[PDB]
Parts: structure tokens; C-alpha cells; sequence
């Protein structure tokens, strides 16, 4: 298989940012009304992918950058923990299986339709009857 | 009126299934004095008083938590209560979850055979715990143990060893003696921490 | 439930776009190529909703429109098809439950992080170990 | 000199699992003359002769495809052949596929009951169908039927009514005679062209 493919590759940076969270747990946990943000299935379901995403984007472009104002004494510990979600981050965007499943089909199909001599025009017209039948297929899944 | 004063720290210690809720006393604390325990869960703000008048300096809130492990962690909070009079709360200071329970070993089993010290780790098993709710479901992945082992008839000093399963070998290459081991749990990609089990010995010739 | 969600109202339009299909059918399965570009499974699944769009729009955009620089005789039909595959397209967008359902879960958050009067900082710092959690639960389930 | 005329024409008539192939005769055909037949499978490039020398004008190929209402479709050629002569193949013009089966209907059951005409179309099971292959899960959505209603004592004109389901009511209001009708299968859709079933009559009151 791949390596950024294998959890086990996550295992180390997932407990420095836990060790890096727990020194100053007690800081960022003060305030804490007692809601809860993200819940747990918030990354669950079939599109869990796509939140992931989202959140890990979401942290590294804003929450933690916004973080070194609200929290001008833990800069330092920001920092570390910004840095190794990155890490985390360039390595699960190496490895399909960890993203979203649509943009491998999506991938596949369309480096089919462009192998061919004709950049798949042919095929695609030929195939009207068998897309019909997909389409019709797809209403009726959900 | 009512204004005593307030327990300076409220604190959970807690290992698998034992959420144990711990705070300092009041100074000029009172024979009368008692302490009230209330518990409040992440995602529904408000509290809930588990205990009106406990006179003690501890509490076991595993009865109420056992969803822990499923959860998004509660908070805790005690005051200080004198019949009519009473402290401000004292709450926990940070979220407790799975990440603050320290994790901790049943037991270890020893056995000789072949020239092989064959050890099985006895993960916890406390009877609150829900059926399905087992440490190896709980803690799915990379669960790690150091092994301390050192020879009786050697002294106060010991070898590591790290493995990454309940099961382990350490050969007794035509040694004989005493062997004795201790296990430290972990989880690799975890922070919680976790204590040394009590030592167990075995030994290899006759003895 | 919506019209344009019930799979009752593209019935017709999807037995339109067969016969005129049907009539044309010998000369655009004519070719000497019988692989299958559009497999059995490929809308089918959690993906299925975004490759479903993406064959849409690949027809409707790139395929149709060369088609009739293909099979000039054939304008009429293709022109027809293109134009019932088309009204079937918009139709389903005013569907949410035809598409994917990957944009509710990030409204909200998005907008639960709006609501505060930092933007959601706080809360998003003070749920790190949350995040780590779920990113951990995230890897092991893919 | 392996030059023989091809076969004209190559198509397919089928109806639910009842997959036959039809092919013109080449002219000047002789008595030592017979025709191969070959099929292709979407999704694999090779062709497998189904039949090496055939002296009809015809041939099911239903044994070899079961797959065709879970399959991309198949295509089909037969040439001629006399002893070491034939030939080039003459290929179907489209892919074969459930789209191009001709729906039919088993049978029609007709009762009446307080003044109701309740009837039951029975869809076709034929034998070489795989169990779980019915024309119901096959055709799994719109099945539609028409039927046309003619009275006995009436005559050869008759009036149509559409109905979504299997199972049909006419109101007999107050009338006396002979019903008869027949039923035409589709789906809503598809293309899929249907044909009129062998009429049914019964009869009101004694
Ligand atoms: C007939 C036709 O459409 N041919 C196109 C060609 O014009 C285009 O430059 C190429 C990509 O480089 O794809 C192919
Ligand atoms: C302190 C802070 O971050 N305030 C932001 C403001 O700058 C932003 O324009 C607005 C958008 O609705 O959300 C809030």
C-alpha cells in the first residue's frame, strides 16, 4: 500500500498536538460556555470527507492564525500545533482513500474519455442509452 | 448573608471507569460544613446537583458518566454549604474526557516455558463499565505497554522493553533466578498518561 | 415533497430522450470500439450524487457540442436531446435531496461560528482536542 | 476464392428472455449453405461463435445471454458459410440491450364482484429466467398498461383506459353482456415498445 495512506503514519504528530493541548488546556478551556461545536458525527456519514476538509482548512487558515490575537501568550504553543495539523494536513491530501471517493471516479472516467483518439466523443454519444439508464438508476437510489 | 468561603480547587482523577471527582477543603471547614457536588454536561448547559451534602473531600461521578467515552466531556463543580449558608461554586478548570483518564492495567500474568517468560497483560475491566464499552473497544488503537523487568537476586534497577500488544515474550537465554516485571500502559497517539502496574514475579528454576 | 424531487416528474423527459435516441441509435453505436466507459457502479454509492453533476455537465458542455461537429445530419436529435438532458439538469438542482448532502453540515458550523462575537476563535481553540478526536476516529474509519 | 455474399442484414427481436436473432438470406443461397453465428459482450473485446453452421434464418441466443438486464449490452454477427468459403461478417447495428426488449404480458384474470370487473395482469415468468430476474425487478418503476375494453354484443370499436399497477377495476354499472380486453404493457420511461395481449372476456349475469 502507501504510507500516507496507513493511520499509523498519524499516530506521533496526533499525540504531539495532544501533548502540545494539554499544557495549556486549562487557558483555552476557561471561558467555555458549555456547547459543543463539533459534535460527533459532525465528520461521520457519507460526507464526513468533505467536512474534514473543511474543518482542517478551517484551523489552518483561520482559527489558529486568528488565535495568535485573542491569545498573545500561547503564540509559541499555537505555532507548534498549527505546524503538525500541517503536516497531517500534506500528508492525507496524498493518499485518495483519505478524501472524498468522487474525485477518483471522477479522475478515472474522464482519463478514459481523453485516451481516446478522439477525446471520447464517440463513446460518449454511443453511450446516451447506458447514461439514460444511470441517470434514471441515480433518482431512484435516494 | 451566606457567603463561606469557597473550596479553593475542584479536580477529577480518574482512570478506566473510575471518575473520581476530588477538591481541597475550606478553611475553618466545620463539623456541620458538608459539600455539594453538581454535574454538568457538555451540550446541555445546565447543572445537576449529584450530591446535596457530602461530607468528604472526594466523589465516584462514574454512575453519572458513563457515557464518557461517547461524549464530548463534562464539567464539574463544588461548593461549600453550612445549613442556611453557602459558598460560591468552584468549578474544574478544563473539559473532562477520555483524554484525562489515566490509563492503567488489571494485571500481569506470568509463565516459564521452553526458556520463555510468557506475560499476558490483563487489561481493566471495572464493573461499571457497559458491557461493549471495553478498554480495547474504547482504546481501538496502537496500545502500547513498557515493560520494566529486573532480577530479584540483581538489584534496584531495571531494563526496558516496549511492545504493542497485550501479549509478550522475554527470553530466559539459561538464566536462572527471579525475574520480576512491571507494565506501563500507553496509546501512541494519545497524551493520556498512565502508571506503572505492581510488580510481578516469577520464578524459573524450582523456587 | 417538492415536484421537481419526485423521480414520476423526469419519467417523461427520460422516455423522450430514448426515443429520439432510438432513431439515431445505428448510426452513433456504429463504431467498432464495444469497452464500457460508463460502468455499472459509477453513480452508484456515497459518491454517486457528485458524479451523477459531473457527467451532467460533462454532456451537456463538452460531448453534445461536439457532437454536431460529428454527426451533422444528426443536429436535430442531438440538439433535442441535449435540450430534455438540459431541462432535466436545472430541474433537479431545485432538489437538495438529489444532490450531494455535504453543504448542510458545513452551514452549520459556518453559521453556529458566525453567531459569536469572535467569529467562533474561542470555541475553536477550546474544541482542539475535540478536532484531534475526530480527525483520529476520521482515519481510522476510511 | 472465399467470397461469398454476406448476409444482408443482422437484428435482434426479443422479448423478456427471449432473446432471438434474425439475418436475411444471402442471395443464390445453396443447399450446402449455412450461417455462423458469433456474439460479443460489452466491456470484453471477443467475439465467440455461438453456432459454427446453422442452416436457418435464425437463432436464440437466450442460453447465452441472462446477463442482459444486468450487463452493458451485447452484439451480434453471422456470416455465411459453404464448406471452406464464406463470407465477412454482418454485425448488428446497435447494442443489444434491455432497452430493445419487447414488453408482453403472460396473461390477463378477470372476475367480477358486486357490480366490479377486478382484474389481475400476470407479467411473464418465462423458464430461463433467473429467479431473482422477474420482469418486476427488472422493470422496477412506471410499469403502465393499457387497456382497451370492447363489449360482445357491441362490436370492433373499443375504448382505452391507462392504469400504473398490476392489479385494474371497471365499474359495471348496472350493465348486462359480455366484457372483453386486452392489455398493452410499458414503461413510463422507456422506449420500449409493448404488445397487445390475447383478448379476455367474461361474462355479467346468468
Ligand atoms: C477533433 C478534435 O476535436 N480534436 C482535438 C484537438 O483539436 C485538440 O487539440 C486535442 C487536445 O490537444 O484533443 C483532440
Ligand atoms: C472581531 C471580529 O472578528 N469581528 C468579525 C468582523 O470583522 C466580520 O466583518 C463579521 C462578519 O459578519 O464577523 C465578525
Amino acid at each position: 500500500t502507501k504510507p500516507q495512506c496507513r493511520p499509523e503514519d498519524y499516530a506521533t504528530r496526533l499525540q504531539d498536538l495532544r501533548v502540545t493541548f494539554h499544557r495549556v488546556k486549562p487557558t483555552l478551556q476557561r471561558e467555555d460556555d458549555y456547547s459543543v461545536w463539533l459534535d460527533g458525527t459532525v465528520v461521520k456519514g457519507c460526507w464526513g470527507c468533505s467536512v474534514m476538509d473543511w474543518l482542517l482548512r478551517r484551523y489552518l487558515e483561520i482559527v489558529f492564525p486568528a488565535g495568535d490575537h485573542v491569545y498573545p501568550g500561547l503564540k509559541t504553543e499555537l505555532h507548534s500545533m498549527r505546524s503538525t495539523l500541517e503536516s497531517i494536513y500534506k500528508d492525507m491530501r496524498q493518499c485518495p482513500l483519505l478524501g472524498c471517493g468522487d474525485k477518483s471516479v471522477i479522475s478515472r472516467l474522464s482519463q478514459e474519455a481523453e485516451r481516446k483518439s478522439d477525446n471520447g466523443t464517440r463513446k460518449g454519444l454511443s453511450e446516451l442509452d447506458t447514461l439514460f439508464s444511470r441517470l434514471e438508476e441515480y433518482l431512484h437510489s435516494r | 448573608g451566606t457567603e463561606l468561603p469557597s473550596p479553593p480547587s475542584v479536580w477529577f482523577e480518574a482512570e478506566f471507569f473510575h471518575h473520581i471527582l476530588h477538591w481541597t477543603p475550606i478553611p475553618q471547614q466545620s463539623e456541620s460544613t458538608c459539600y455539594e457536588v453538581a454535574l454538568l454536561r457538555y451540550g446541555i448547559e445546565s447543572w445537576n446537583s449529584i450530591s446535596q451534602c457530602s461530607q468528604t473531600l472526594s466523589y465516584d461521578l462514574t454512575a453519572v458518566t458513563l457515557d464518557l467515552y461517547h461524549s464530548n466531556g463534562y464539567r464539574a463543580r463544588v461548593r461549600a454549604v453550612d445549613g442556611s449558608r453557602h459558598s460560591q461554586w468552584t468549578v474544574t478548570n478544563t473539559r473532562f474526557s477520555v483524554d484525562e483518564v489515566t490509563l492503567t492495567v488489571g494485571s500481569v500474568n506470568l509463565e516459564i516455558h521452553n526458556g520463555f517468560i510468557l506475560g499476558k497483560i490483563q487489561l481493566p475491566r471495572p464493573k461499571m463499565a457497559p458491557a461493549q464499552d471495553t478498554y480495547e473497544s474504547i482504546f481501538s488503537h496502537f496500545r502500547e505497554y513498557e515493560i520494566a523487568i529486573r532480577k530479584v537476586p540483581g538489584q534496584f534497577t531495571f531494563t526496558h522493553k516496549k511492545v504493542k500488544h497485550e501479549q509478550f515474550s522475554l527470553l530466559t537465554s539459561g538464566e536462572v533466578g527471579e525475574f520480576c516485571v512491571q507494565v506501563k500502559p500507553s496509546v501512541a497517539s494519545r497524551s493520556n498518561k498512565g502508571m506503572w502496574s505492581k510488580e510481578e514475579c516469577i520464578s524459573l528454576t524450582r523456587q
